């Protein structure tokens, strides 16, 4: 019997030659929004979701919840695109700037290109083209979310020269192999809304959640069971250097404070790491075995 | 001239055609039936004889 | 001189903990300058405080000038 | 549109003839090779040849044994696979006597070498490191080709004997007095905090809890003095600020009946191992926790 | 758990009878009896633990962030984060890009161990609703 796989076509007509492009791309992830079978063209890939004003986490929030096919043969008219199993091997192609190692956990992020031109184009059609994540490997994808997170912070403040060098570096990985600097989220003077809603999001709970802390911790230290709630609270005062021949030893409290407004307070801390669980947590997707000779083809058993 | 004598030692790599001499029936080659075990890559699937 | 020498150790020491840290465009170059900013010293004589002063100020100019991107 | 057809079972692979007998019977013609059967035809576990230097093929002529990957600056090589035995001489967990015996049988530059690269940098080993699965079938030479299990039963070709998994007696510790019929097991680094150095904790947890939850907590029993030791080093040494207590990641699962004790033999030295015997694997990944 | 302690018992009974209550997705829901325990005690406990740990792991500049936005910037979001947060340019007092990246990468770890606490491993993923509502298929069994 026939491998089950979605069925899809183009309502553009296509060229022969555009039709041999589709070629390289038959051992490739395609993200597909929702799980059907029949599916539109305009549907297909990421770049129904490119936006302006939206930056990059837009992308990412929802590509979480899309679900990855790979291609797997194109019937001209038509195209087949299984969806891969957990547990089970699935090849993939190296469209991620990084060569693979054997062994490496990949795992999927959407495509950050830079300034100058590189290998990008391949398939224009009908004011239209097919963009695809980048597939990284993992200990690199912890480093690149926290690159845009760091510069977001320093988007209020392009004014001085220190922070307009040191942004510069962020913006220049530095890794094995080839490097690939990543863009700046900065532009027209002011950060997009979505890096604004994540550097919010850490922002809350960098400063919130110090002076709400303190109600607590003071009650549960009688307790004395681990005895690192002692400990704990000089860790509250947050110094550098030790504290001089002056006031105060005890940290820093809420004074008074309304009995119905603290408990705002509480539920507004938490609500914030919500916005920001798409960066807290990233997920393999992929995990490659034996590799293919110059790094181009792979064996990955599928996960998620 | 130093005091100090000198003893270079070069190693010198020759192409040899080597002739190979033996005597009939000078060994047993006992073999079993070759066998096709069949591996799994994801898209072609590689066998080995 | 000895009283202004042995601050002159601590300025020159402070200067080893922003040194690391600062961005460059070479980081590889400004940390051979960070390398020979740690190892002055004072020899008991006199007279070789002032040759150690131009090993160590000629080196740190030339890292302070890059944090404007001096030329 | 056949009913006939959806009414059908399903046709087994195996009652159909080869794929290679299928091109043959058209021809009619028989090469000498025997297409008649297909080894290995049947493995839901999946598996990877890795080639190996052989100054790290001590306690690995055993089948069943951790495969890690090490990466470590230089380009060559890129990586390195370290056994879970070679790297328990940087474990704390291990005896004095223990660490002694199998460190002299690791008498190698290419093994020594790795005790150096764990050296050289301030950065900690966990993210260092990449469980691959399991030794199945090795090559033994001069560069030895382990093959690897990256999911499912170790076990001998055409399933003629299942291999066990094989843990030093010392990294094993357990929780619950009363095993459940299944449990799964777990690698878990916990590093307590010092002065020169954040020496390593090694350690092979296997429990019948599996939710996430649960599983972190029952461990913060036994490791709380860690914990102890590392709020202290944070509150110690500002502008420095190490991460997390310990490292939890799934190795795979066990029917917890299998365990007992065994040794293993090599080089005339027989060294007592917790052995694991029908270890299914199922590797995740490290979950960072204080 | 967090607001029981440190608290009139009277006080809390006005939170309690409320708190318990949610009007998620329209229709009303209602916890039957929740109650302080020693099963939320060691859930408080990890919870002072950790969340206070984070208070000495964002920067200077990131916990400024706020204060920095308001003296510039102003929005429907931020005016609710005005009244939550305490009563009462600029050089940044330092930057150092490698401290940066360490000092985000250990918050990290704080917050993906703290989340976790509210957070349940999925048990399923919904494809396809039937219109009946009363089945679906998923995805990522537990």
């Amino acid at each position: 019997a026939m491998e089950a796989n979605i069925f899809c076509t183009f309502d553009h007509k296509l060229s022969i030659a555009d039709v041999g492009k589709l070629t390289k791309l038959v051992a490739a992830v395609v993200p597909i929004p929702q799980r059907l079978h029949l599916i539109k063209h305009y549907q297909l890939g990421l770049h129904q979701f490119v936006d302006h004003t939206r930056g990059y986490v837009r992308l990412r929030g929802l590509l979480r919840n899309m679900t990855l096919t790979l291609m797997r043969r194109v019937e001209g008219n038509q195209i087949l695109l299984h969806v891969p199993t957990h547990g089970l091997l699935y090849t993939v192609l190296n469209t991620g700037p990084v060569t693979w190692e054997k062994g490496d956990a990949l795992c999927v992020l959407p495509p950050l290109f830079h300034g100058p031109l590189a290998r990008e184009n391949l398939l224009t059609l009908g004011q239209w083209e097919l963009v695809l994540p980048w597939i990284v490997p993992m200990p690199l994808a912890l480093e690149i979310n926290q690159r845009l997170l760091i510069m977001g912070l320093f988007s209020l403040d392009r004014s001085y020269e220190e922070v307009k060098a040191a942004v510069q570096q962020l913006q220049t990985i530095t890794f094995r192999d080839a490097t690939f600097t990543i863009p700046d989220p900065v532009i027209d003077q002011h950060l997009l809304i979505d890096m604004k809603t994540a550097c919010l999001s850490m922002s809350m709970v960098a400063n919130l959640a110090s002076e709400l802390t303190m109600t607590y911790v003071r009650k549960l230290a009688l307790e004395d069971s681990s005895m690192l709630l002692v400990k704990c609270q000089e860790l509250l005062m947050r110094l550098d250097r030790e504290r001089s021949v002056g006031e105060p030893r005890t940290p820093a409290r809420p004074q008074h404070v309304s009995p119905d407004d603290e408990i705002a307070r509480l539920s507004a801390l938490f609500v914030m790491l919500r916005q920001l669980d798409d960066l807290i947590r990233e997920q393999v997707v992929f995990t490659v075995c034996d590799v293919s000779p110059d790094n181009k083809s792979a064996t990955c058993i599928f996960k998620g | 001239h130093p005091g100090f004598a000198l003893t270079a030692v070069r190693t010198d790599t020759f192409e040899v055609d080597m002739l190979l001499y033996s005597g009939k029936s000078c060994t047993s080659v006992i073999i079993n039936n070759p066998i096709v075990t069949k591996e799994e890559r994801d898209i072609s699937t590689t066998y080995h004889v | 001189l000895s009283s202004v020498l042995e601050e002159f150790e601590v300025r020159c020491v402070a200067v080893a903990r922003r040194g690391y840290t600062y961005p460059f465009g070479d980081r590889g170059k400004a940390r051979d300058h960070l390398a020979v900013l740690d190892r002055t010293e004072f020899d008991t004589d006199v007279r070789h405080d002032a040759e150690i002063v131009e090993r160590a100020l000629v080196s740190a100019v030339i890292l302070a000038k890059m944090s404007v991107r001096e030329t | 549109m056949d009913a006939r057809a959806v009414a059908k079972r399903p046709r087994d692979p195996a009652d159909e003839d080869n794929e290679l007998v299928t091109a043959l019977k058209a021809k009619r013609e028989v090469n000498t090779i025997s297409v008649r059967y297909l080894y290995h035809a049947d493995h839901q576990a999946l598996t990877a040849r890795f080639f190996v230097p052989e100054g790290l093929v001590e306690f690995e002529a055993q089948p069943g044994a951790l495969l890690i990957r090490m990466e470590t600056g230089c380009d060559s090589p890129r990586h390195l696979y370290i056994s879970l035995y070679l790297l328990g001489i940087r474990a704390s967990n291990v005896s004095a006597s223990t660490r002694c015996l199998l460190e002299s049988v690791y008498t190698a530059s290419a093994a020594r070498a790795a005790l150096q690269w764990l050296d050289l940098g301030p950065h900690l080993l966990h993210r260092r490191l990449e469980t691959l699965g399991c030794v199945k079938t090795v090559s033994l030479g001069i560069t030895s080709l382990l093959t690897c299990v990256m999911r499912g039963y170790l076990y001998n070709t055409l399933k003629t004997e299942v291999f066990a998994l094989m843990i030093p007696k010392d990294m094993y510790l357990t929780w619950e007095e009363t095993r459940g019929r299944l449990q799964y097991v777990y690698l878990i680094i916990v590093y307590d905090y010092d002065g020169p150095e954040t020496r390593p904790g090694i350690y092979v947890l296997t429990s019948s809890i599996a939710h996430w939850q649960t599983l972190v907590d029952v461990a913060r029993g036994k490791f709380a003095r860690e914990r102890c030791s590392f709020v202290n080093r944070r509150i110690t040494r500002p502008r420095q600020i190490p991460l997390c207590t310990g490292v939890i990641q799934k190795l795979g699962w066990c029917l917890a009946d299998d365990i007992h004790t065994s040794f293993l033999v090599h080089k005339e030295l027989k060294l007592s191992v917790v052995r694991l015997d029908n270890f299914s694997v199922e590797l995740g990944d490290f979950r960072e926790f204080v």
